RNA sequence: AGAUUUGAGUAUCGUAAGAGGACUCCCUUAACUUAAGCAUAUCAAUAAGGGAAGGAAGAAAAAAUAACAAUGAUUUCUUAAGUAAUGGCGAAUGAAAAAGAAAAAGACCAAGUUGAUAAGAGUGUAACUAAUAGAAAAGCUAUAUUUAAAAGGGAUAAUUUAAAUUGAAUUCAGAACGAAUAUUGAGCCAGAGAGAGUGAAAGCCUCGUCAAUUUAGAUAUAUCUUGAAAAGAAUAUGGUUUAGAAAAGAGUAAAUUUAUUUGGAAGUAUAAAUCGAAAAGGUGAUAGUAUUCAUCAAAGUCUAAAUAUUACAGGAAAACUGAUAGCAAAGAAGUACUGUGAAGGAAAACUUAAAAGAACUUUGGAAAAAGAGUGAAAAGAGCUUGAAAGAGUAAUAUGUGAACGGAUAAUUUAUAAGAAAAAUAGUGGAAUAUGUUAUAAAUAAAGAUGUGAAAAGAUUAGAUAUAUAAGUAGUAUAUUUAAUAAGAUUAUGUUGAAAUUUAUAA
RNA sequence: CGAGAAUAGAAACUCUUGAAGAAGUAAAUUAUCUACCCGUCUUGAAACACGGACCAAGGAGUCUAACAUGGAUGCGAAUGAGAAUAGCAGGAAAGCUAUAACAUGAAGAGAAAACGAAAAACUAUGAGAGUGUAGAAAUACAUUUAGCAAUAGUAUCUUUCAA
RNA sequence: AUAAACAUACUUUGAAUCGGCCAAGUCUGGUAAGCAGGACUGGCGAUGCGGGAUGAACCGAACGUCGAGAUAAAGUGCCAAA
RNA sequence: AAAAUGAAGACAUUUUAACGAGUAAGGAAACGAAAUGGCGUAAGGACAACAAAAGUAGUAAAGAUUUAAAGUAAUUUAGAUUGAAACUGUCCUUAGUGCAGAUCUUGGUGGUAGUAGCAAAUACUAAGAAGAGGAAAAAAACAUCUUAGAACUGAAGAGGAGAAAGGUUCCUAAACAACAUUACUUGGAUUAGGGUGAAUCGAUCCUAAAUUACAGAUGGAAAUCCUUAAGAAA
RNA sequence: GGGAACGGGCUUGAUUGGAACGGCGGGGAAAGAAGACCCUGUUGAGCUUGACUCUAAUUUAUCAUGUGA
RNA sequence: AAAGACAUUUCUAGUUAAUCCUUUAAUAAUAAGGCUU
RNA sequence: AAUAAAAUAUUACUUUGGAUAGUUUAGUUUCCUGGGCGAUGAAGAACGCAAUGAAUUGCGAUAAGUGAUAGGAACAAUAAAAUGUGAAUAUCCAAAAUUUGAAUGCUUGAAAGUAUACUAAGGUAUAUAUGAUAUUCAAUAUCCA
């Protein structure tokens, strides 16, 4: 919408808010990120202080399908399969039919232990676990289960 | 709606079209209503003007009777005999006329124009013909569905329906701020107004019956 | 710049003004697209089918667990589903020699699919006179082979209570014509997943998966030590 | 003398050239510019120069990705991604696999083999020839599997393209106008109310538009005939008697160096100088050597489809411009005109419905003027309207080295404000108000909890038929027979808020 | 003599002018007071600073792309899926539908290998809700409970040489 | 003690600007300057009005359109109100 | 700013109190008690006589010129004259959206101004003719043609012919709107006709300085070199 | 007089009758030209030079396999 | 030594070997690249 | 002090000028279908042809048009002649198609020209490069009597 714009509000102002002294000229200091290190340095310092220099070590061809893994949180695995089904298996124990969760038909796969569990025996299956997601498993009365 | 892409609805296209049509498309767009008399005679609506034909000018000033002495397609008019203006120094010249503005009431029928009326008359008998297969299966759908009425109901008048029954949707309680300020003061005035014209109703009413 | 922003990074420093691709011809594209697979559907009818191909799995971890159309099926999928593969790519299935067995699984995955294909499939005559010798030798051998089906329903009856032939005959009879477009969309690539229930017993719950997964990694790294202890 | 080789002239039948180059494949080491200077870099496969093509071209069938539960010619789109990487590591530049789609199709040469070898070649035509990747010849055979007389004609049908034909309903009535389509009134058509013309605004005046018809042209579209339905032929795994005891692309792939290029960084690609392989080998992007592993098998060729297009040609549209705008060009526009040349390069739309474009007289040398006349109207051709700047005429007003403006009055001019009506006392109640009744309408329900019906399907177990059938509840389809589990959708109880406010008439 | 308070009373008018033109307003002239050339740069221009003889028409913060803040909107651990693309009716550059690749987010630190978040929290002030009393009109005090947002500070936990 | 709820504390986003000049019971370099450079404050710039005849900065006082009054600087022979 | 009231009244509510200078600059739209309020241009989607003919318009559109009214203002409204066919009001959406300046662009027009000028090339006069075009109180000047007078270029010419260049300007007749700084009956100007005759003059033919081919040589290319050397050519 | 420190305009005075012809060169800091002198741009160009970085031409070394000693 | 479906991890002591991270199919010795100063 | 000639101011009418309004056979952009040239002489250039034409349009010594097939009564500025025994008009057809230009017998400046062969004129063919076939040859290049 373009007379929304500024422009239709300063019709008849000289300098179309710009002013006088300084005019709006062509440049402001140069042309794209120019003078980084010698008249925009405050403003680099001050915004962006690592933008100059090199850190770690190159790749020459990175593979990043290798640290793709989606990480899922204890509190968040009974969300997988829905509360209904949580309910429902709500008082099972050891010798009887237990839910299983199958993070990688998910779309996750590895587990990380944050948050509480329900108190109801699980069987989490999943490539890789977490310390503390285990012992979370573990104490809530579940199992965990390695895939791929 | 128009749904040939082919044949263009743009304005400029179609004058364009006119001004540049070559003289064998020129003769047709110069057509002539026949008059009563010929119509029932070979049951034809429209024939191209023809030279020697005897005319009757039907609508402009002087709605005279006369014979077409010309048929200018160039400039898609014709000339009369009977219309013509005096170019001041004495002499006469004819007066141009378009050719929708008259009627045939006597035709110069050579050779081609009994072969052209004749292939006229039969094309219309058949689309006749055609509209009367159509019109039979519309009817006879409409009867399969309502055995106990007839197709001629729909040429007679028709008998609106008086029943006025009411909904509650609780909507109506929101109507009036559901309006912008433009359309909620039209809304009330008109209201107001209508209330008006009925106050003035009742005392016309209430006069008439004293 | 001024003010706190990110550092700008566009690339328009070149002539983009040529490099501008518009896609006013998309609306078009659809319509010339289904107009010219709709005279496909014609001229070969019935199966305008785009050739049955096999499930094959996607590359890399990230995607393994997916199962996806491939190109064409190997040459033991199609000796193990008993289909010549000169027949083959005339009866609608791709086939790609390029591909190597990868596994067992895929080998029975995609022989199974080829085996459900073949039954759903309706091949008609080369010409379509009734004289045709298919046609004549389909009623020479119609009482021969009730003779020869006779053993084959008791041969499954008893038992379920390296013969096998090398190729199994083509489906080849007269019948009404029903056009289907693909029959990749007929024969699912997998079954669809319910939620799985596991009796959870002792034996799982002591399992320490957290201790697998470092010893499998620690055995890897531990690779390096042996190598420089057994040169040393 | 004769047999060959190589090179010429002539004759015959053909072929190339030039135009165009928007899109396509390439060659060549621009600079302005950015880096707030500038020299690498950037601009940038960019401009200019040069070559070659088609309706598309290019590419295309792995010496390819990957490290997986693995993929699989090429192209194009989405995503990856402004990411990995390159970079005075500055400015800046910058991919690809995986993944999702459109479309899909694989075939040959060389080498090898077969040699009573086949007008033109024996210094070799021709035939066979690959993932069970030691192939290839001749003849018998076993088992599974495929098969109708090919190719070419004729006809019908279908689908499309083009042309032609056809295509409704007021030639309605009144009033008024220079003129009716506008206006008033009564009607009609519509799978047609897209559009144009018509003295002036039209669904029904003309041409058209909707629905159609006919005839031609194609399809590798199906049907029947020629055409018999046999002889045989073909695919694969074997067995056997002879034949045989192979080959797989060289100044190439690499290497040293130089130069350009790349995101490719101890070298991604190209080229040149030198050098130069093979009882094969290439790649896995950190150089080196070793052993494994994985995956391919270069140095010859072709290949539809999906894709691009601001040349040019033919169409259709438009929240685009409306004569200083839109192309430079709405007229004999790349024209007039300029330059030796390469080149440069405009301006200019409108009388009226119809020329009915005044036409005869007087004045004048003529041009013209004044009458007269046409027209609804001079709209009078320098022609629709006709602004401002600049002038002329008429009316009004003022006046000593500027003029104009503002506040306040005076003079003159103009505009411009009205037809009702007194005091007191006899009749006379009329608008309204207070309140009583009756009538009407409107205003309260968001939810909660019960009982059913049910399409389409889904699973399982049976039956019939067809096709196929591995020793894996045989599969698949069509029609039927019962059961479970849910079910989009849908019907209906109970529960739960009134008593007010206006209007109307006495 | 006399405040408060109680008891009772006394105000509804003239004149002049105006459709023969009132009041007001406008125009022209006269008079008193008053008034330097606009735009721009500039500490400062009426400037002996520059542009401007006059009039008409044209004439200058726009479009594409990336990021951010903010006001309105939808949905919300999800959002978008007018990614390509594939279908539908209608003939349609419009509209509707597609269990869906991916983008951003739900987890963060490290150059990287390798990892991957509870003491079901604590402390302070703080929004709100009740009662009682009184002034007395609103409102002002006492008392019971609640502790969100925000800020600051604490334990505990993830990664890092380093929080 | 006094004042302070349209108080106080701010958060985000962003404009313009960083040529300045003047006064003085101030200072430094200079013989000095309507010169150059500073400390504190008020101004002009950005500001018209009443007065100083005239004037960016002096004095009074800061501005919506007006009526009536008391005033400020400063004035009261005439121009010019007294 | 605070109270009060609040489904639609209306003037963007009622009351009370304080306040109002300003360059650069900021205050997008929407937001019932509105987180500023509005005017104008053009185009797009709607709405515009509620009872079945539903904004205005040949009983006069837009535009132009003025006269009055409303608004603080941007502007709007109406009358009259002119003009004769389209147009307007409200809400949203959209922008090639508002001019006094840019030595701005294009076009048109003033003062200067009836002014500076129409002063090199010695020079014209008388009678007659033609023509609308020497009249007149000397309006002192008058273009073309003939005759007479008086003169100039002075034969290295202001003479008679050619080359290049021009291109019909050549000749004749009719005719004078424009053009030749007055005028023209004159013209190299307007209109229409007519006109250029070669065996012997030239071109054509020969070669000069030089120039360009096939084949060849060279170059990534375009193309360059060679002209008788390189050739089964000439 | 003050003012941007040399007014046609502003303040206070002197003074003024409207329209102009021929001259004239005091003024209009008169017209002509985005000062060419001077300075500033992180603006150029011609020319010069062991200014920096390069390059044609020239030069030197190696490689590019004729036989018999 | 204790838990583990018809294999394999954990705790304890002795031993031997390797040990800051990377060169992306796995290792090795050179080489190179990272991190802190 | 005085006059209003010039000057100034407003309105009406007229004029110079061509703004404004209304309008559009012209453009711009997007999309769809093709992308169909040439030694059988192309694109481009020149010249010529209408009863009265200068441009433009169309055409090529058969000239603003010929035949055939459709088509059915006009054209016009003026006059002719023809015309239902077929006027206009249309075309992927047939005939014809000047000089050039890749330009190709040789030459070409603005150049007029000119050779040979076949069939006096007129008309054909004859450039360069190149493939196939035929024919005539050349070189002791290899054998070879």
């Amino acid at each position: 919408a373009t007379r929304f714009r500024q422009t239709r509000r300063r019709r008849g102002h000289v300098s179309m808010g710009y002013g006088r002294i300084g005019k709006h000229r062509k440049q402001r200091g140069g042309r794209g990120n120019a003078g980084g290190q010698h008249h925009r340095k405050t403003w680099f310092t001050t915004f962006h202080p690592d933008y100059f220099g090199k850190h770690g070590m190159r790749v020459f061809h990175l593979k990043a399908n290798k640290y793709y893994c989606p990480s899922i949180n204890v509190d968040s695995l009974w969300s997988l399969v829905g509360k209904d089904v949580q309910a429902q298996y709500k008082n099972a124990k050891v010798g009887e039919e237990v839910p299983v969760i199958d993070c990688v038909k998910h779309g996750y796969f590895k587990v990380l232990g944050k948050g509480f569990l329900p108190k109801q025996p699980v069987i989490v299956r999943a490539r890789y676990f977490s310390e503390k997601a285990q012992q979370k498993i573990k104490a809530v009365g579940g199992a965990c289960e390695l895939t791929a | 709606m128009k749904f040939n892409c082919k044949v263009s609805s743009n304005p400029s296209k179609a004058r364009k079209a006119l001004y540049t049509a070559n003289a064998s498309q020129r003769a047709l767009m110069m057509s002539a209503r026949l008059s009563k008399e010929l119509r029932e005679k070979y049951n034809v609506i429209a024939i191209p003007i023809h030279k020697d034909d005897e005319v009757k000018i039907i609508k402009g000033h002087q709605k005279v009777a006369g014979k077409v002495t010309a048929v200018r397609r160039s400039k898609y008019v014709i000339n009369i005999d009977k219309l013509t203006k005096t170019k001041a120094n004495g002499q006469t010249v004819p007066i141009a006329i378009r050719p929708s503005n008259v009627i045939i009431t006597k035709l110069f029928l050579n050779k081609d124009r009994e072969a052209l009326l004749a292939k006229k008359a039969e094309s219309r008998k058949s689309y006749k013909e055609l509209v009367a297969k159509r019109n039979e299966e519309v009817a006879k759908a409409f009867t399969a569905v309502y055995p106990a009425l007839n197709m001629d109901i729909f040429g007679k008048k028709v008998e609106p329906i008086t029943e006025k029954k009411p909904i509650r949707i609780p909507s109506k309680k929101m109507a009036e701020k559901l309006m912008s300020k433009p359309t909620l003061r039209a809304y009330k005035t008109g209201i107001k107004v209508h209330k008006a014209k009925n106050a003035i109703a009742a005392y016309k009413a209430a006069l008439a019956k004293k | 710049m001024k003010h706190n922003q990110a550092v700008s990074n566009i690339h328009f420093c070149k002539d983009w003004r040529s490099k501008v691709h518009t896609w006013f011809k998309q609306p078009f594209r659809k319509i010339r697209r289904h107009q010219t697979r709709v005279e496909k559907a014609k001229a070969v009818f019935p199966a305008t089918i785009k050739s049955l191909k096999p499930s094959v799995h996607c590359m890399n971890q990230r995607f393994n667990y997916k199962l996806r159309l491939g190109r064409g099926f190997t040459l033991k999928e199609l000796r193990a589903a008993k289909i010549d593969k000169n027949l083959a790519r005339t009866i609608g299935i791709a086939v790609d020699p390029r591909r190597k067995e990868s596994s067992k699984e895929c080998l029975n995955r995609n022989a199974q699919r080829l085996t459900e294909y073949m039954n759903r499939l309706v091949v008609l005559p080369k010409v379509h006179a009734a004289t045709a010798k298919r046609l004549v030798l389909n009623k020479k051998n119609a009482e021969a082979k009730t003779k020869k089906a006779a053993e084959i329903k008791k041969f499954i009856a008893e038992h379920n209570k390296k013969k096998t032939k090398q190729f199994n005959k083509l489906p080849v009879q007269q019948k009404e014509a029903k056009q289907v477009l693909d029959a990749n969309k007929v024969i699912r690539l997998t079954a669809p997943c319910t939620l799985e229930t596991k009796t959870l017993t002792k034996g799982m719950k002591a399992f320490d998966a957290v201790a697998h997964l470092r010893k499998a990694k620690n055995v890897a790294k531990a690779v390096s030590g042996i190598v420089k202890g057994q040169k040393k």
